[PDB]
């Protein structure tokens, strides 16, 4: 039960929460602030 | 980007001043020519 608990948190990561990517490097290269913003916003809600 | 005498210069999704700190797989280029009222049907989710 503890093994599956940790796998399951862990495969939690790989989630988008309706952002365009689940790789913060691959929004931070790609967008201004003003919208990154948005999207980490996103992703920390779905990790939280 | 630099160039001017352009009405729009537009980009979704993408910083236009990052653009050229990015790799692609392919890239399309699309050439037509409409009105002057009728350039803001060109956008994603965009009516007319």
């Amino acid at each position: 039960q503890n093994a599956q608990a940790l796998n399951t948190l862990v495969k939690q990561l790989s989630s988008n929460f309706g952002a365009i990517s689940s790789v913060l490097n691959d929004i931070l290269s790609r967008l201004d602030p003003p919208e990154a913003e948005v999207q980490i916003d996103r992703l920390i809600n779905g990790r939280l | 980007y630099n160039s001017a005498s352009f009405s729009t210069f537009k980009c979704y999704g993408v910083s236009p001043t990052k653009l050229n700190d990015l790799c692609f797989t392919n890239v399309y280029a699309d050439s037509f020519v409409i009105r002057g009222d009728e350039v803001r049907q060109i956008a994603p989710g965009q009516t007319g």
